[PDB]
């Protein structure tokens, strides 16, 4: 299916033009016939990309409607209708009791559906972004005359004409071209224009000059070519299909949740049935022992937990938006924190995508310019008289211009008209010498020889600003070897000087070093023309050297590179300390790749590739032991020949990896290779060639500004400001919230216990029901909510960037250590706190605890309206019931009181509340508002019928207090243990 | 004496009053703390 | 799931859940200390008394066949379960019982709610005072009683304005009046009480509570419905009156019954 597309393309640039027409039943000069064009259309189909098998709107919502607790809640609703059915038939009990009870349960899911239909949304417009890149019309030749047609109507065989400005309508074989340059960033991620000529130039179809690709745009010139491939069959058409049609898959956080639902179900059904067999041994039929099993659902199923995890996810995402970091998926909030390996594209991701001047060589000295955006580095030189002579050539022997109307925007960001290298020089001088226009005015250009292909140099002649001269200056630049082949003298610190073979080598040194930095190098020289041979109105000839072009004063060297973004090197450093592996994956050339690798720290000082060793040692590479090399740099052309197992080993065996000159399918393979190992991988990229990789990563991050629309569609996150340092932040957030989610699970689950125990002891002890269905929902969908949510604003209990990535297989979000803590221990102290308030209310109304055993049958007997208490008094049905519901109400309140404690202790997993403090204002807000809700439900008139919640005497409020404080102490005690003895016991039994 | 009828009364009305008042205050206070910065 | 460490778990809970039961009990036993043996801390939940009766009403109903003896063996059970309590064989010696005014008299204070004196003495009540009431196999007999409340002096309304049973042999001072009603007048009410009246005698109050008065006996009021209607569901509401007596729209037993009698045969 998609495996064929992972293989690289196979072609026919090697064929002659004639052979090609031969193969496509086409004429080179006339083109196809209108008849044969139409025929060949219905044959192959449209010049159009075929959209992917989308997943409908209905099924997107309905798959969430069984999101674990969902289904289980239907079982309740449906079985609470087993109540309203047997009731409203045989024993018509007129009420909304079990009807409205059953109802809530189900519609708890429907409205909740929008929270997991918020967690698992998908912005999948890859193919539509690709489709945008096919022009609406094409210029073909049919029957020897040219006409524009719907680009879909283009077929293999016919003659297409493209010119500067337009888009390559299909894959073409260049048969004719005039000064044609093209933009192949869609394939390489590199934007510098590439020539198209009819002569084949490399055995590699993606490298040869006689093939022009769909999804690229003719940048200048004119060309004609024969359509070799249409629609889905084009190089990038295949990339679209590959990128569009990949299987997204489950995120870590999603898998952590699914795994938690299993543990949850696992105990819901162990106890659920365990209190069918125990109820049976006590004298209950398959009408009573069955109703209890299904009974013990709610109590075990956290109805509020979905909503919490979601608002938590959502609330975290909102913060990251506030840091210029857009998240398209809720699940993507976490993945950055579970990430073991990052596969980063180079150009426009790690780097600025902007040929910047990096180094200069003059005064027999290497200099280094500041290459950063906001120019955070320092000043290199201004004193030298040489510097200015150089500066002068850089500004004058230069034809680039800043596009109209940008004084607002900073230099290095403003768009320039001109080739990369000339823009670099322009931006350099404008920056550290004021207006270049200023110079070009003070020194009018009179004639120039524009950079030839053959000359390999560009010169100009200028009227000198200097009034005391106003004579003629010659300025030239080009290939550093060629500029030296035309020099006699050297402007050293102001004064010329013979070009002694001594300097002819200090230059040759500089040239080879800068060249090794992976930087592009230019030579610079000038000549103060002899006024004698050149009058004030002397004529010059740019056609035939009417003037000297030999024996000139060499002034300096300038070297430029597409430099790293400012915070990238550091961002890389931070990830590596977080124990994250950073792999460069670039379509760019290896020299350049490797140089940046070193520059941003992907390759660290001292590390070596086999080739480095062999060169140092002056031995063959066959004789170097591969394991001595920790770094590698793999060309795509080599990667192509390797089996997946061979990639796996390269992956296993190296710490500092650079895959260069990789195709889009190759970036995908690497990722797949990485995942095959088990890792969670973040792809960071910005081009249409990163699409398959971004779309395969566990999390794809795209660049906001420079990012192509395709990268943006394929990603899960957008860095809106192109700030790579955001990546570090993202991982830190994903780590923080993973933790703080545990805390919220712990907090929520704990109150499960005090909600379950009452119904059990109700059956086991034959006592009146201490807490009711309605009461529990007020805890779960009411009072525990803001507390639970508020745990997401918890901080780190340590430097979490300092720790390794979690092992996703071993380090679960919900482990046994959390269940034993929420259930076995804390929730247990919570149940007693509740049961106490129970015994208090009854005992104070005349029912001492001893007499409570065995009573429920009299108590719930509706026909007895004279139940005798412990003191001898007699109680009607409603009377005693009002007392019980008051118990329901104070039990409810007991939980809140002890959820106070659980909140403060779930605030930390290791630290003392005395170390972490109480700066979380959202949490504190939780306590107040939670208590305010409970007081409301208690004291608000009407809530004694709408919810069977009764008013509590002030004394009732303090029953649980000793139990709330014991929780605080118990846990504060226990973590004090944890810290003291890191190694063993309390930690391995109870540490989350 | 035979007129002990307070022994079967409780001012639930005033309780319900003071309960709601307190609830409203706690409610407000919570805001004041949350909105310490927004 | 561990090994050679479970002993570190079992032993843990043994004396942790131990410590916790120990504390939980610890707090019940303190609470228990701060309550009277004789009187509950709150009584505003029994606040006005409810009225309850002997015929165990299935669902506030007593439908039964006259042409069948065991068509009502049930109700008779609860009747005798209740009546067996008012035996004169039981009430023996001047202790702990007292012969009281054969005619409704006033309250009887017996000191304080202390054990400074032994068991506070209790008035007698002959079930013979319930003349006429197997019971009524037709046109049944129903026994009423007032739910016991410690220190509750039921106060009959004083004759000042209009009153339903308008001043009819009104014992204003010493009887808590019970009237039964349903328009729809198809019954025949009769009331077997103490001294003959249709109320409760104030000479049984205040109730002193079980711990200070076990074997105390509260009054009764037999109500016979020798009506002239048959084979239909009849809805009659017996109700008590007084200053200290109030009724509720939810507690349909708060100082009153609601019986669905049907002598179907
Ligand atoms: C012994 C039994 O007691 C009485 O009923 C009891 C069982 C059952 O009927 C219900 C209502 O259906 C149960 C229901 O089943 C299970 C619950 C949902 C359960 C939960 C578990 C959970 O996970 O969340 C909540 C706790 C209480 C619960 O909310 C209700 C509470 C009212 C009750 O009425 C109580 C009747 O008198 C009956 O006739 C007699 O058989
Ligand atoms: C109503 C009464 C009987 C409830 C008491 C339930 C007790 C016995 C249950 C409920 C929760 C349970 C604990 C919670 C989870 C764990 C962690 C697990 O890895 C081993 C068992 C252990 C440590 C459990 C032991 C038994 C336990 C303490
Ligand atoms: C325990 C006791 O005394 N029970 C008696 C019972 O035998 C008798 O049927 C009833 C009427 O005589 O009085 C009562
Ligand atoms: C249940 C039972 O045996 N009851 C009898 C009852 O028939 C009789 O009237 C009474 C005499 O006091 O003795 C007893
Ligand atoms: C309405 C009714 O049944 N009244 C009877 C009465 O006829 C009888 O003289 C008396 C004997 O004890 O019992 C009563
Ligand atoms: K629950
Ligand atoms: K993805
Ligand atoms: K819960
Ligand atoms: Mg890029």
């Amino acid at each position: 299916l998609d495996e064929l597309k992972k293989e690289v393309s196979m072609d026919d640039h090697k064929l002659s033009l004639d052979e090609l027409h031969n193969k496509y039943g086409t004429d080179l000069t006339r083109g196809l016939t209108n008849a044969r064009a139409k025929e060949i259309l219905a044959r192959d189909g449209p010049n159009s990309l075929t959209p992917p098998p989308t997943t409908p709107e209905w099924i997107k919502f309905c798959r969430q409607l069984f999101g674990g607790f969902s289904i289980l809640l239907w079982i309740g609703a449906i079985l609470c209708f087993l109540a309203y059915g047997i009731q409203a038939a045989t024993e018509d009990e007129p009420a909304n009791d079990n009807l409205y009870l059953g109802v809530v349960l189900s519609t708890v899911v429907i409205v909740t559906g929008c929270f997991s239909y918020y967690q698992e949304a998908k912005s999948s417009r890859i193919m539509d972004s690709f489709k945008n890149m096919v022009p609406q019309q094409a210029l073909v030749i049919r029957d020897g005359e040219k006409s524009t047609i719907n680009a879909e109507f283009v077929v293999a065989g016919d003659l297409v004409e493209v010119k500067g400005g337009d888009r390559i309508p299909a894959d073409l074989r260049i048969i004719s071209a005039h000064g044609c340059k093209v933009d192949n960033s869609s394939l390489t991620g590199e934007s510098e224009p590439q020539t198209r000529s009819p002569e084949f130039s490399s055995e590699n179809p993606l490298e040869t000059r006689n093939i022009a690709f769909f999804s690229t745009n003719c940048v200048e010139g004119t060309a004609r070519g024969v359509v070799v491939y249409t629609g889905d069959r084009t190089v990038m058409g295949r990339i679209a299909t590959l990128a569009s049609g990949l299987e997204v898959g489950r995120t870590p956080i999603a898998i952590e949740i699914e795994h938690f639902i299993h543990i949850i179900t696992g105990v819901a059904v162990f106890l659920g049935v365990s209190f069918f067999i125990l109820s049976l041994i006590l004298g209950y039929s398959w009408l009573e022992a069955v109703i209890f099993l299904i009974g013990i659902i709610v109590a075990n199923v956290p109805e509020g937990l979905l909503a919490t995890v979601t608002v938590c996810l959502t609330l975290t995402a909102k913060r990251m938006a506030r840091k210029n970091c857009l998240v398209k998926n809720l699940e993507a909030v976490e993945t950055l924190g579970s990430t073991s390996t990052i596969c980063s594209d180079k150009t426009g991701t790690l780097t600025q995508n902007r040929m910047t001047v990096a180094h200069m060589w003059f005064d027999n000295q290497i200099h280094e310019a500041d290459t950063t955006e906001n120019q955070s580095g320092a000043a290199f030189d201004k004193t030298s008289a040489t510097w200015s002579a150089l500066s002068r050539i850089a500004a004058l022997c230069n034809r680039a211009v800043f596009q109209a109307g940008q004084d607002n925007v900073p230099i290095l960001k403003r768009s320039v008209a001109g080739d990369a290298s000339e823009s670099a020089l322009l931006k350099c001088i404008e920056l550290c010498c004021g207006s270049v226009q200023g110079m070009r005015d003070r020194n009018p250009k009179i004639v120039e020889i524009p950079f030839n292909s053959t000359n390999k140099y560009q010169l100009s002649i200028h009227e000198n600003e200097k009034s005391s001269e106003s004579r003629y200056l010659l300025v030239m630049k080009g290939a550093p070897e060629r500029i030296l082949d035309r020099c006699s003298t050297i402007l050293l610190n102001g004064a010329e000087e013979p070009l002694k073979e001594d300097m002819k080598e200090a230059f040759q040194n500089a040239y080879l070093e800068l060249g090794g930095l992976g930087e592009r190098v230019l030579g610079f020289c000038h000549f103060a023309l002899p006024e004698d041979k050149y009058n004030e109105g002397y004529p010059f000839d740019a056609d035939e050297p009417n003037f000297p072009t030999t024996d000139l004063c060499f002034v300096g060297l300038m070297a430029m590179i597409d430099p790293p973004r400012a915070a990238v090197p550091d961002a890389v450093g931070k990830c590596r300390s977080a124990g994250i592996k950073v792999i460069m994956v670039t379509g760019d050339h290896p020299i350049t790749a490797k140089a940046i690798a070193k520059g941003v720290g992907i390759i660290s000082e001292g590390n070596e590739t086999i080739e480095d060793i062999a060169a140092r040692l002056n031995i063959p590479i066959g004789q170097v032991n591969p394991r001595d090399a920790k770094a590698c740099v793999v060309h795509g052309s080599d990667l192509k020949d390797l089996s997946t197992e061979v990639l796996d080993d390269i992956l296993h065996y190296h710490t500092e990896i650079v895959f260069a000159r990789t195709s889009p399918q190759q970036k995908l393979i690497i990722v797949e290779g990485c995942q095959r190992q088990g890792a969670i991988v973040a792809v960071t990229g910005d081009g249409v060639n990163d699409s398959p990789a971004l779309k395969k990563a566990d999390i794809g991050v795209a660049m906001g500004i420079s990012g192509s629309d395709v990268s943006k569609q394929a990603a899960d996150m957008i860095l809106l400001d192109d700030n790579f340092a955001s990546i570090v932040t993202g991982v830190e957030e994903g780590r923080l919230i993973f933790d703080n989610l545990k805390k919220s699970i712990a907090y929520t689950l704990t109150s499960n216990i005090p909600e379950i125990t009452p119904f059990l002891v109700f059956i086991i002890g034959n006592v009146p029901l201490p807490l009711g269905t309605v009461t529990i929902l007020c805890i779960d969908l009411g009072t525990d909510m803001v507390p639970a949510i508020s745990l997401a604003y918890e901080q780190a209990e340590s430097d979490i960037m300092k720790r390794q990535p979690r092992n996703p297989k071993t380090d679960k979000l919900v482990n046994e250590r959390l269940i034993s803590m929420a259930y076995g221990q804390i929730g247990m102290i919570q149940a007693l706190g509740g049961f106490f308030s129970y015994f208090v209310i009854l005992a104070e109304n005349g029912f001492l605890p001893m007499d409570l055993i065995g009573k429920r049958v009299r108590w719930d007997d509706r026909w007895i309206s004279d139940v005798e208490d412990s003191f001898g008094q007699q109680w009607t049905y409603e009377q005693r019931k009002i007392v019980e519901f008051t118990c329901h109400t104070s039990f409810f309140i007991s939980i809140v009181v002890v959820q106070w404690a659980d909140l403060i202790i779930c605030k930390t997993r290791r630290n003392s509340i005395f170390q972490q403090g109480m700066k979380n204002k959202i949490l504190i807000f939780g306590l107040f508002e939670e208590t305010a809700l409970a007081a409301f439900l208690s004291y608000c008139p009407g809530t004694d019928v709408a919810l069977r919640m009764y008013p509590l005497k002030p004394s009732w409020w303090f029953c649980a207090f000793p139990y709330s404080l014991i929780i605080f102490l118990y846990d504060e005690m226990r973590r004090f243990i944890i810290r003291r003895s890191p190694g063993g016991w309390v930690e391995q039994e109870t540490y989350y | 004496g035979p007129d002990n009828d307070e022994r079967f009364t409780y001012d639930y009305y005033r309780l319900r009053v003071v309960g709601l008042i307190v609830a409203a205050v706690l409610c407000v206070i919570g805001i004041i703390i949350l909105l310490a910065g927004k | 799931r561990t090994g050679s460490s479970w002993f570190k778990i079992f032993l843990f809970y043994l004396i942790f859940y131990g410590c916790l039961a120990g504390i939980f009990i610890g707090t019940i036993q303190v609470l228990l200390l701060t309550l009277s043996d004789f009187e509950p801390k709150y009584q505003d939940r029994v606040a006005p008394p409810g009225l309850s009766h002997a015929p165990y009403a299935i669902k506030t109903e007593i439908s039964f066949s006259i042409s069948n003896p065991k068509s009502y063996e049930s109700f008779v059970k609860s009747m005798h379960k209740l009546m067996d309590l008012y035996n004169e064989s039981s009430q023996a010696g001047n202790s702990p019982f007292e012969d009281c005014s054969d005619t409704p008299a006033d309250y009887i204070k017996r000191g304080d709610l202390d054990d400074s004196q032994g068991q506070k003495k209790a008035c007698r009540f002959s079930r013979m005072w319930l003349k006429n009431c197997g019971y009524a196999e037709g046109k049944p007999c129903v026994v009423a009683k007032l739910n016991r409340i410690i220190g509750f002096y039921p106060k009959p309304l004083k004759n000042t304005t209009d009153l339903p049973e308008q001043l009819q042999a009104n014992y204003n001072q010493y009887v808590l009046p019970l009237r039964c009603a349903a328009r729809e007048k198809i019954g025949s009410i009769e009331y077997f009480g103490l001294g003959g009246y249709a109320g409760f005698p104030l000479q049984y109050y205040p109730y002193y509570g079980k711990r200070l008065q076990k074997k105390y006996l509260q009054p009764l009021l037999a109500i016979q419905f020798t009506n002239l209607t048959q084979n239909m569901e009849l809805r009659i509401e017996c109700k008590v009156y007084g200053e200290n007596i109030d009724y509720s729209e939810k507690d349909r037993f708060r100082g009153r019954f609601e019986v669905k009698i049907e002598v179907k045969s």
